[PDB]
This record gives C-alpha cells, structure tokens and sequence, in this order.
C-alpha cells in the first residue's frame, strides 16, 4: 500500500505517502508521508573527498529532493578520486575504491 | 657471499608496469666474473644481468640481475632461475623462483585506527595504524599519506604478512605511522592505501582525523524543512 | 465524482490544453494519497553505518 515517492540515495530518504484506513469506518482515513531518513554520522563533507570535514549538519529540505551535497554513498554509484602514490620516488596517479564492496567490474 | 633471488613485487608490477628481477650478491670481493642468466623454465633465458652498480659505501661487491618478462607470462606459472658464476661461490647455483599456484584472491578489506585515547593523554606522541586484514595473496603493498602529502617512508613502518588464524588461507598486515599529539588534535587527516591484485583497480584508500577516530563527541545539527513537500 | 469512489485510491488528472505551452498540453493528477496527511512517523535514523544507503 505504500507509494514510494522519493528514493533519493544521497540524501537517503524514503518518503512514502502509504494511505492507513481509519478503524472500521472509511471516509475519514488518515494519510501519512514517512519520511525516513539515515543520516549517515561519518561521512566526510566532500563525501567524494574522503580528506575533507565531517558532516556535523544534514539539510534535508525535502522540496529539491522531492524534484548536489551529495552525504550517502549510493550502492550501484562508485564513488572515488585519484591518489599520489610513490615506489622508488616515481609519483603516479591512480584511481581509489572509497567503496570496493560496490565496485568490483562488472 | 650471499645472494638471493627477489621474487617480482606487485609494486613493481602495477606502479611501474613492468616486472624485475634481481637475484644481487653482496659481502663479496670484487672480481667482476659474475654470469648472470634469468633462464626461464624453458631452454631460453629472457634476459640477463644488466646496469650492475658495484658503488656502495662498503666498498663491497655488488651485481644485481633483472629480468623485463611479461605480466601475464608471470601469471601463467614460468619459473626463473638466476645462475652466479662467480669465482668467490664455491660452485654456480641456480634459484628458481615461481608463480604460486592455486591462490585465491580476496579483497584486502583495509581497517584504520586511531590512536588509543590513553595514548593522547600522554601527550608526547600518537600511533595510527593502518590494518590490513584477510587478503590474499601474501604480496601487499601498503602507503601513508597527509592531505595528499605522501609521508617518508622512514616514518610509517609496516609488517610482514602473517597468516589469519581464523582463515588459513587468507593473511593480515600491520603498519603504523606516529604523529605528534599535536598534529592529531589539530585534525588532520592521515590517509593509508593498500595496493593489492585483490582489489578492483587494485588500491584502495581510508583515512581518519580527530573528528572520526572513534571520536567522544558527535555534534549533529539535523535540520529538516517543507516536512509537506506533496508532489 | 462519488464520495466513495474518492474514499478508494483511483487518482484523476485533468489535462488541460493551452497555446502557451511547450508540449502544448498539461497534465496535473491528484488523488487521496496526494491529499493532506495527518501522521507523519519519520524514523530518521542515526546509524555510523555512513557509505551505505539503507
Ligand atoms: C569535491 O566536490 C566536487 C563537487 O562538489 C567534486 O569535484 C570534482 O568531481 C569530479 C567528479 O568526478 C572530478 O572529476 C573532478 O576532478 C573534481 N574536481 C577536481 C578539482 O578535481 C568532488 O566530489 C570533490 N573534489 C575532489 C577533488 O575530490
Ligand atoms: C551541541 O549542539 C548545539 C546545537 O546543535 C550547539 O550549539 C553546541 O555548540 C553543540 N555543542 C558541542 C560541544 O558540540
Ligand atoms: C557544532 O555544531 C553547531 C551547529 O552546526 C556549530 O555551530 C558548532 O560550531 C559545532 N561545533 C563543533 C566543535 O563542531
Ligand atoms: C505512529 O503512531 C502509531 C499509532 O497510531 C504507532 O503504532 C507507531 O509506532 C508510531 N510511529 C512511530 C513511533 O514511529
Ligand atoms: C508508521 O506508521 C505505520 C502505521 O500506519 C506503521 O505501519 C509503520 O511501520 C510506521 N513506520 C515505521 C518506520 O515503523
């Protein structure tokens, strides 16, 4: 009976206007929208950036949403950025897997 | 007069691209009769000793053997023998070095921890260490890093793989790098990557401050607004 | 439209049809579950669980 109408993955919400009988007798049944949201307590504020601030404040205004400051990263989405990293004093750039469960070829 | 061969490390391998061998002798007179030859399982030897540096502060001498052999060629199990003619051995021997056969290949899920809290109120210094748990193959290649600065390699030290008591198979790698107090409570990030087959585009990077190394406080200023929002 | 046919979840729109527009016609639907609700139960979990959505 639930309607999902937001499933967006960065701001992880999950608004959905499920309509709820009213006891036995219709005509006065109560709708309510759901908005369940995970904030993710962790994630760095350049969630792509794992080098910059953490997220002390979540905005959640649902109306662009509804319709980025990306905060969660999504399962199907790779998030990653490149890295310096050094051997024998040679500096060669790489890509990361900030999320490697995800992000196996396929 | 000891020489050993190395087998190719999967730093080699991926951040230089390309695969080298060196079976060096060293504690050694010099006599420069060293014959070095990488022959490879079959009758053809792919290369031989080349660019041997002899300068060292010991005075000693120093030949060291390479080998350019393929990638996948390295993959398909061909082993390599290093012989040394030298007149100081009593007898040429060969060291084959090869492929391992059969190991699977695990993700080396890569855990950073922050110094313990005791530590910081000692206020001298502070260790973060860097785990690298159940990965396999053995190889590992692991790195540090400081809002992108790469650190010396003096500075973070790390240890040789050793076997997963749980998972026979798999390994686990330990390397830590220490900061003064004051560098981990002015908030830095400190950033460890782990370059291993196992991985899909075979390195993987965290990192950790002040702020999420199992930080005492955790300041949240959630705010939500048009709660409505129909559409 | 009947009261109890509204009471159901069937949802209505009322296209329109203007000059000024750019696909020339509009479309706008409404229906109980668009209506104005009474309860909301936002969970709005905290979870250190952080990269992982849900
Ligand atoms: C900081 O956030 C911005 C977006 O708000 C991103 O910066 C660019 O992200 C794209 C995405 O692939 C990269 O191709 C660019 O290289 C990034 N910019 C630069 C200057 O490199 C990204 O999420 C964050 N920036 C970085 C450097 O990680
Ligand atoms: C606690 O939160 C409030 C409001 O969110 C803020 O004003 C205050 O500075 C915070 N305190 C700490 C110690 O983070
Ligand atoms: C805590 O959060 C509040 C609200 O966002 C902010 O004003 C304050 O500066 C923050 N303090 C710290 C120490 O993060
Ligand atoms: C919403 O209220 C109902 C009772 O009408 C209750 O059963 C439910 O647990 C509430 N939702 C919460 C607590 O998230
Ligand atoms: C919200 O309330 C409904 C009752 O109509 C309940 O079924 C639902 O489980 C509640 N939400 C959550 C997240 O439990």
């Amino acid at each position: 009976e639930r309607i999902v109408l937001v499933d967006n993955k960065c701001k992880c919400a999950r608004i959905t206007s499920r309509i709820i009988r009213s006891s036995e007798d219709p005509n006065e049944d109560i709708v309510e929208r759901n908005i369940r949201i995970i904030v993710p307590l962790n994630n760095r504020e350049n969630i792509s950036d794992p080098t910059s601030p953490l997220r002390t404040r979540f905005v959640y205004h649902l109306s662009d949403l509804c319709k980025e400051t990306c905060y969660t990263y999504d399962r199907n989405k790779c998030y990653t950025a490149v890295v310096p990293l050094v051997y024998g004093g040679e500096t060669k750039m790489v890509e990361t897997a900030l999320t490697p469960d995800a992000c196996y070829p396929d | 007069i000891r020489v050993f061969a190395i087998p190719p490390s999967f730093a080699s391998i991926f951040l230089t691209k390309s695969t080298k061998l060196t079976c060096l002798v060293t504690d050694l007179t010099t006599y420069d009769s060293v014959t070095i030859s990488w022959t490879r399982q079959n009758g053809e030897a792919v290369k031989t000793h080349t660019n041997i540096s002899e300068s060292h502060p010991n005075a000693t001498f120093s030949a060291v053997g390479e080998a350019s052999i393929c990638e996948d060629d390295w993959n398909s199990g061909e082993r390599f023998t290093c012989t040394v003619t030298h007149t100081d051995l009593p007898s040429p021997l060969k060291q084959t070095i090869s492929r391992p056969k059969g190991v699977a290949l695990h993700r080396p899920d890569v855990y950073l921890l922050p110094p313990a809290r005791e530590q910081l109120n000692l206020r001298e210094s502070a260790t973060i260490t860097c785990l690298v748990t159940g990965f396999s193959p053995a190889d590992v290649f692991v790195q540090w890093m400081q809002r992108g600065q790469p650190l010396s390699p003096e500075k973070y030290v790390t240890s040789a793989p050793m076997p997963e008591p749980q998972a026979p198979g798999r390994y686990f790698a330990h390397s830590i790098l220490t900061v003064s107090e004051e560098e981990w409570n002015t908030g830095e990030t400190y950033t460890c990557v782990v370059a291993h087959e196992a991985l899909p585009n075979r390195v993987t990077e965290r990192t950790v401050d002040k702020s999420t190394g199992k930080p005492t406080l955790y300041n949240v200023s959630l705010v939500m607004s048009d709660t409505a929002g129909t559409c | 439209v009947s009261e109890e046919e509204w009471n159901t979840g069937e949802t209505y729109t009322c296209v329109v049809a203007h000059e000024a527009l750019p696909n020339r016609v509009t479309e706008r639907t409404v229906d109980k579950s668009t209506g104005k609700p009474t309860l909301y139960n936002v969970s709005l979990v905290m979870s250190d669980t952080a990269g992982t959505c849900y």
